[PDB]
């Protein structure tokens, strides 16, 4: 994903590899893309703990030029897929903020997924954070059906995982 | 893409979707119903094999009868499968993607009656009448005078030869052997050297088998006959002798060994293809060398000649722009694997192409509108009830 | 022998050059009784090709390179079928025979050593035919030198041009942004680089050269000051958007140059290919900050001559420097276009008698465009928070006349925007008054803001009197406390265009202490209207004052009220300065 | 603001339409003295492309078929190249520039609610072209508005809207009647196209034949016996049509308008009537027509110095002149003898069964049998 210079909606961009010098080797790159955050919603936790727990409430935001942007969505929309709002972080009664972070596989996974909630205390329940077909990134309702199967699809579109810099992975 | 749903065998004779063309060169008719640009059916069966063959010659695990596709009926029946089946295959995006490509892959057109595919001549007509001082004799309007001379080859004459009708596919029915699904080319120089070839497919809608715990998607059959259709239309057609090693014939007391046309195994799918398209590649011909080399001295013709030439239609400039769009390699990474996982059609896996030897195949009839549909076998591939064929007693055992 | 220095040369010998032994090799027709008879040929591809004569220091590379550099590329121009046709009428009851042969273009390069000429290379690229014609009875002998050539001849100007080889203001008071502009068609380029051809007409017959469109393929020319930002590709969708140009590298359009001879002297035709010039220029602060220029192919140019006197001796004139020369008539239209690098907002609502806007955060401080249309047509007042930023409003050229949606917008997609009035000074203070009608869209340019406080932009029905203010950008005096001389400098608006300034007077109103205000110019002159204002619930209701002043340099007061509102209205008549400049001089 | 009851409706403006900012993108020419500049095109594939401006509930689907059912089908009519051409000949000291555009046709779908237009769109179907030209100076200021157009406009002004919703003494047998060469459909459905040519011009539109595909119009009271092979195989047989579909026959019609006012000329597509009739005791029982594509018709007129008109119901106007030609043709359904012999003074033929026949014979010498 890539933010779009007009549209507040973040555009389907083809990853790049490696055609450098060598044929032997190809990968792609994983340093592309913007550069995502996740903060606490309400500081109930211990501080001294920071590690990002499965079933939680927080903000994934991500850094845009030299300022932090949320994500939100709409409260009311007909079509199963909706798209994302990419916002500079703000105060609204016409859009939700809270992401609740589950895991679903109940085989070990690094993929994790992401719940679009009305409120901590309320059962309401959005949709599930993905990509669907010209790629568009958005969240769906019909996730929601398909995620509770008894045998898991490792390789539906509401799979996440987060890639921060590590010395090991160079370029 | 539109499958025109709207034909019937009774419908009249319009010369424009409904046709009485001339079969090759020979003294036989036959009604050709076009359901998609340059894509046709013809509801009776195939010219070119006697329908009363020899018992001598009659093949193992064929189901032989001369009276199939006789009465009109039947060839209704048979034109509503064909159009359910295109259906089908249009409703996915896949299938809709192939019969586009389909439609627009045009053999390649000829040059000028003298050689070429550069600006054609001119000719000026219409001299202005003469003024009172002027004689305005080279006041005219300037054509080009063979304007669209590039003599296609994939056309259907009519009867009187004098009306020609281009196609690129003419699904026929089955021909001496009911249950053989079969792709022909029109001529063999024009499919071998990049050209491209008309395509005449006989298929069988009406007859599936069971495997495993499944029945065999008819569309399946339809979408692997049409693949194989597509090395014709691009004239990427190997030699006869490009065989691969498919099976060892272990019932045998010799060492024997029964091989498949590389094109076959392309076209099949299943397991086996994976033992060859193996990256590095060990099998290797030169086949694919100038296979590629010919595809692109075709597109180089076409971008440098045949693309700014402003007196040839876009009718066929353009489609040999989306004919040449694509590369070989998406040609020969095209099978049967594709289709199966896009459409969920359960297929069989292993040595597909040698299922006579393994087991007896019973052959189940379809009725189009009572168990096919737009979306496939009524009630899954699996739980889907088929009656046995009557035609189960007439399958010749030649062990 | 030859007055040059030494070195090597590259030299054209011009057009019209038959071969020798080559006549009558295209064949020839016979006819009589006053019979019209037309013969042509095409020179497409196989009969176009050069002539190549090399030398051991020019090899054929060599000559090929540098007769392409100096003088036309004839290796992209035989590429193109180009026709001709001779016609010629019997005359009375005589036999006529004619019959048709090449004519070529002689590219010689020569080896100038002390003033000798001591190695020569020729090149000969086919131009176009030349059909030459007798009268004959049956029976009679004809001269040989008619039919048989022996030696080349050049059948035209005696041409010699030769080129040694190297070893290697006006005031725009446009707004800013960028704008195409059309500067003209007919343009060609220098030493012939462009010509198609010359023919020949003989007295009483006549010659045609004609471009059939057998081949789509044409050649634009593009140049750039700033390949960065205005590339090839850049270049083309501004040009898209400001004259919907489709077609670049392609043109269907055939065009025919036909010329009859009188029945007295022979005459030329010179076929050229022209050019349709588009500036893309990206102006800002009354300067051309960038530059880009695109030769779209146009249809040709003919240009008719007359054959020199044979008596007259061949100059060797060097060849003219690279440039372009403009043949049609004088033109020069300016379209403004939206720059692509801002995002556009859109207001599908139609504005009623009252809307109010708020800059969305997607903008994050940027200027950008809105497009908004109105449901009725009628002067509206368009401001922002406290009357900053200073915005400007622009219209759509074309829009309404297609699509309809009554009380809807419809985004007819119409990137060429007529520019309306408005200010480019961030901090400046104004708000405009402008006339929009029913159906036109129209954009609204925020500027750079450099501040956090959201805005909102609020469009006011006005049907007082500030119809009298009609496409104005009202600005507002505020640091006018305190008595002697201030002066404002804005971007002056074109000719028969309107500026206006909101003032007030220091002190406090007493219906007396009418202070002497003066109020001029410093360079552009301009009609001026006073107006006294009076604020109600409804608005502004106009108060005439002076009317039909002069600004430039005026030097007459007036004793007007203290603590009052005025409204000075400025016509400018004459465009002499890219910046207006109003003086108030006050006393007490 | 319309007066008209409210629905939806189909309103053709006629062609001769010129678009904004889009005047000379197809470049101009320069005429220096004396010589004559021919500036034309062949209307066939790309500018042969219509301009959909829909709106909501008025997709590119419903104008298209909308504008085919109603007035003239493009979709078919834009396969066929045609040409047009303009000539100008430049005074004899000075320079003329002349330059190209495209006119089209404008059509519209409006929705009328109470007694105003709430909703339109257009589509722009490519029809002819237009040259402006002026003689200019080297250095002449030349007006802004003889190149630009701000707006559209049209250039020749109608508004046709369509609310959505004797004896013969013949024996008994077939006949077959050629009834003229002139015939058009209404509602200019068979418009070639619309030239105006400025003063002191010439002005030509050309069929060119470079694809050889006509459509002939087939109408019968009855399918069972006389239908589309019957029909063309009666033709064949009276006048020996040959060509029914396919004509290489190619028809140019040349204006020159006078130095005093412009001209206005259109090109239609003609049509030949063939009747086909079955006579039987004095009443026509079966009638089949038959239009064979012709070679166009020419219009001559000129510009006035509008009324929203309804369309005119479906039919044939002849503009050709009145014709009526009858050839009995030999029934299909009858056996044909023939005797191989000439009658020379005195023959008996014996006679198939119970079956009306013909009998094929010559005579021997000239004289009264």
């Amino acid at each position: 994903i890539k933010l779009k210079k007009d549209s507040p909606v973040g555009e389907i961009l083809t990853r790049s590899k490696y055609n450098q010098n060598s044929k032997y080797i190809n990968y792609r790159d994983l340093y592309i893309g913007e550069k995502f955050i996740i903060r606490r919603k309400s500081n109930s936790q211990s501080i001294n703990d920071d590690i990002v727990r499965k079933e939680d409430y927080i903000y994934l935001d991500f850094f845009n030029l030299n300022q932090e942007w949320r994500v939100y969505t709409y409260k009311y929309f007909k079509k199963e897929e909706e798209k994302l709002f990419l916002a500079p972080i703000s105060d609204s009664d016409e859009f939700y903020n809270t992401i609740q972070i589950k895991e679903y596989d109940e085989q070990p996974t690094y993929s994790c997924q992401l719940l679009f909630k009305k409120d901590e205390e309320s059962t309401d329940e959005i949709g599930l954070i993905g990509i669907h077909r010209k790629d568009y990134f958005c969240i769906s309702k019909w996730y929601l059906k398909e995620v509770k199967r008894k045998p898991y699809n490792l390789k539906l579109g509401c799979n996440w995982q987060f890639i921060p810099k590590d010395e090991g992975w160079t370029e | 893409m539109n499958i025109n749903d709207n034909l019937s065998i009774n419908s009249p004779v319009d010369n424009k979707n409904v046709v009485v063309v001339r079969a090759r060169k020979t003294d036989t008719v036959f009604k050709a119903f076009k359901v998609a640009p340059n894509i046709w059916v013809a509801p009776e069966r195939y010219y070119g094999e006697s329908l009363s063959i020899d018992e001598e010659y009659k093949v193992d695990g064929g189901i032989y009868d001369s009276n199939f596709l006789s009465q009109d009926s039947e060839k209704d029946k048979f034109l509503q499968a064909i159009i359910t089946l295109l259906k089908r295959i249009n409703s996915t995006n896949a299938g809709e993607k192939l019969l586009s490509l389909i439609s627009t892959a045009i053999p390649f057109p000829y040059g000028y009656i003298g050689g070429g595919y550069y600006a054609p001549n001119m000719i000026t007509f219409g001299s202005a009448p003469k003024s009172n001082k002027k004689l305005n004799s080279l006041i005219s309007s300037t054509i080009p005078f063979p304007y669209a001379g590039y003599r296609e080859t994939n056309y259907l004459s009519s009867e009187d030869n004098k009306s020609f009708y281009a196609s690129n596919i003419v699904i026929f029915g089955p021909g001496a052997n009911i249950v053989e699904n079969n792709t022909v080319f029109y001529k063999k120089e024009d499919a071998e050297n990049g050209m491209g070839t008309m395509t005449e497919i006989w298929f069988q809608p009406f007859l599936t088998y069971k495997y495993d715990e499944f029945y065999i998607d008819p569309a399946i059959e339809l979408i692997k006959c049409l693949i194989k259709s597509l090395y014709f239309l691009y004239g990427i057609k190997p030699s006869d002798d490009l065989v691969i090693p498919y099976r060892l014939r272990s019932e045998l007391e010799n060492i024997e060994y029964s091989q498949l046309n590389i094109v076959d195994l392309l076209v099949s799918g299943g397991i086996d293809p994976k033992f060859i398209n193996t990256d590095p590649y060990w099998f290797t011909d030169n086949y694919f060398s100038n296979a590629k080399k010919v595809f692109e001295d075709h597109r180089n013709i076409y971008e440098t000649q045949i693309e700014g030439n402003n007196a040839i239609g876009n009718d066929i400039k353009l489609r040999l722009k989306q004919k040449f769009r694509i590369n070989i390699n998406d040609i020969w990474e095209l099978n049967l694997n594709y289709f199966s996982k896009e459409f969920s059609i359960m297929m069989p896996d292993r040595f597909n192409n040698a299922l006579k030897h393994f087991y007896r195949k019973q052959y189940y009839k379809i009725d189009y509108p009572e168990n096919y549909s737009i979306n496939g076998f009524v009630n899954g591939q699996i739980n889907v009830q088929l009656s046995l064929s009557d035609r189960n007693q007439d399958i010749i055992n030649k062990p | 022998t030859i007055d040059l220095a030494d070195g090597n040369y590259v030299v054209s010998r011009g057009d019209g050059w038959i071969l020798s032994r080559q006549n009558q090799i295209l064949g020839g027709s016979v006819i009589s009784n006053g019979s019209t008879g037309i013969v042509g040929d095409l020179r497409v591809n196989d009969n176009a090709i050069p002539y190549y004569y090399p030398t051991p220091s020019f090899n054929e590379e060599y000559i090929k390179n540098n007769i392409q550099t100096v003088f036309a590329n004839f290796t992209e121009a035989n590429q193109i079928p180009i026709g001709f046709e001779f016609s010629k009428t019997a005359p009375s009851n005589k036999n006529l025979y004619m019959y048709l042969q090449y004519t070529y273009i002689r590219y010689e390069i020569i080896k100038v050593l002390q003033h000798e000429i001591i190695e020569r290379a020729v090149l000969y690229v086919p131009s176009l035919g030349y059909v030459k014609s007798i009268e004959f009875n049956p029976g009679e002998k004809i001269n040989k030198d008619f039919y048989f050539l022996t030696n080349d001849k050049c059948i035209l100007n005696e041409q010699f041009l030769y080129k040694k080889i190297l070893e290697t203001q006006r005031v725009l008071p446009y707004s800013n942004g960028l704008y195409v502009i059309n500067k003209g068609d007919g343009y060609i380029r220098t030493n012939d680089k462009d010509l198609i051809g010359t023919l020949l007409i003989e007295a009483g017959s006549s010659g045609s050269i004609i471009q059939p469109r057998l081949r789509n393929t044409t050649r634009p020319l593009f140049t750039t000051s700033n390949d960065a930002k205005f590339s090839q590709q850049y270049t083309e969708e501004r040009l898209k958007d400001a004259f919907n140009v489709q077609l670049f590298n392609t043109s269907t359009s055939l065009f025919k140059f036909v010329e009859e001879a009188p029945s007295n002297k022979n005459i030329c035709i010179k076929a050229y290919n022209t050019y349709e010039k588009y500036e893309l220029i990206d102006y800002q602060n009354g300067s051309i900050v960038n530059k880009a220029e695109y030769y779209l192919p146009s249809l040709g140019y003919c240009e008719v001559t007359n054959a020199p006197s044979p008596e007259s001796e061949v100059v060797k004139t060097q060849v003219a420097e690279d440039g372009f020369i403009q043949n049609g008539p004088e033109e020069e239209i300016v379209v403004g276009v939206i720059d692509p690098s801002e995002n556009i907002q859109e207001i599908n609502t139609a504005i009623s008698d009252n809307y109010t806007y708020n800059i969305p955060g997607i903008v994050n401080n940027n200027p950008f465009y809105i497009l908004f249309t109105v449901n009725t047509t009628g002067i509206y007042k368009i401001n922002a928070q406290n009357n900053l930023p200073s915005l400007k409003i622009y219209e759509a050229i074309g829009s309404g006349n297609r699509n309809f949606q009554s009380g809807n917008l419809c985004d007819d997609d119409i990137k060429a925007i007529n520019y309306i009035t408005g200010f480019d000074s961030p901090n400046a203070k104004s708000y405009l008054v402008v006339l929009l009608n029913k159906d036109k869209n129209y954009y609204i340019r925020v500027p750079q803001t450099s501040s956090n406080i959201e805005n909102q932009i609020k469009f006011k029905r006005e049907e007082g009197d500030l119809r009298n203010l009609m496409n104005s950008s009202v600005n507002i005096i505020d640091n006018l406390n305190s008595t002697g001389a201030h002066y404002y400098t804005r971007q002056s608006p074109d000719v028969h265009d309107y500026i206006s300034y909101e003032f007030t007077i220091p002190g406090n109103f007493n219906n007396k202490d009418t202070s002497n205000i003066r109020l001029y110019t410093s360079y552009n002159q301009g009609i001026g209207t006073l107006f006294r204002v009076t604020e109600t619930i409804d608005g502004y209701n106009l108060i005439n004052i002076q009317q039909n002043l002069n600004l430039l340099n005026s030097t007459k007061s007036i004793r007007l009220l203290n603590g009052a509102i005025y409204i000075l209205k400025v016509e400018v008549t004459e465009l002499n300065n890219y910046n207006i400049k109003l003086h108030i001089d006050i006393t007490n």
